[PDB]
């Protein structure tokens, strides 16, 4: 995956899961809030642990960026919201919460 | 050993006392004076958060921006550049929101 290199917060990952442009219950951190272990309404919804070995040993980079394209259940379908550049920024910033 | 609550405490009058000043005309020597010192005060409270405190990657950058929007401060406060200061200051506050919408979700917490 291409790294997100820190900057500007205005061209920044975080600040698209953490809801820029989006209604609450269609940002990332409402759901997978808590530090990628999910919120209490994520884990209702069942959000798996972004911090888990076992979750990311379940996908590969490329299934992570195809689900963030297509969504899964609960989970929004994001193609077309922002750009492929920022989705695969997105897939990096799920990889991070297991990067100790 | 510091904890981040700890280091957040420290870093609020700082903030505070940046977010007083760029909604002004001013050009104090000493306002511009203690807006390098309030910026100097953020830097090193997301340094400390950065290296002593091991949470995982996205932990660092998220700090990372933060500090990137502090530097910016400083150098537009140096530079005499209200303008700069004043856009720098709003994206600052968005990374410090950053983190804490992401990692303390469900307690509400300044700015
Ligand atoms: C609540 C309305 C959610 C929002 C907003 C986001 N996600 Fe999500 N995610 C949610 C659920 C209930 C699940 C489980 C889906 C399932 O049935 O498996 C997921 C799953 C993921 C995954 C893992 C894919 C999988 O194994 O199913 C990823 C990588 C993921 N979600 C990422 C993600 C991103 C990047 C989001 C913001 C752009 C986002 N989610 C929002 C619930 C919700
Ligand atoms: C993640 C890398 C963070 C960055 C960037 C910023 N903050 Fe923070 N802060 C973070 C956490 C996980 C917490 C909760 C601490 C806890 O109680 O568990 C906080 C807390 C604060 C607080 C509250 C302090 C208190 O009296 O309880 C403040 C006032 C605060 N943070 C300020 C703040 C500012 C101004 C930031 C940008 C300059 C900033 N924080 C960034 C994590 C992170
Ligand atoms: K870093």
């Amino acid at each position: 995956l291409n790294e997100h290199t820190a900057g500007d917060t205005t061209k920044s990952p975080y600040t698209i899961y953490a809801g820029l442009g989006f209604a609450v219950q269609e940002s990332c951190y409402y759901c997978h809030g808590n530090g990628g272990k999910g919120t209490t309404e994520g884990l209702i919804f069942g959000v798996p642990d972004f911090t888990s070995t076992e979750f990311q040993s379940s996908m590969t980079d490329k299934q992570i960026i195809d689900h963030i394209n297509k969504g899964k259940g609960k989970c929004p379908s994001y193609q077309g919201k922002m750009s492929p550049e920022m989705i695969e920024k997105m897939a990096g910033v799920v990889r991070n919460f297991a990067v100790k | 050993a510091a904890t981040q609550q700890e280091i957040g405490k420290n870093m609020w009058d700082p903030f505070q006392s940046m977010r007083a000043v760029t909604g002004l005309m001013e050009l104090t020597s000493g306002q511009c004076t203690q807006l390098s010192k309030d910026a100097a005060a953020i830097l090193a409270g997301v340094k400390e958060s950065h290296d002593s405190i091991s949470v995982d990657k996205n932990y660092k950058v998220l700090n990372d921006e933060v500090a990137y929007h502090a530097a910016n401060i400083d150098a537009a406060a140096k530079a005499n550049d209200l303008e700069e200061v004043q856009v720098q200051f709003r994206r600052m506050t968005i990374a410090c929101r950053n983190c804490h919408k992401i990692y303390k979700t469900e307690q509400r917490l300044v700015p």
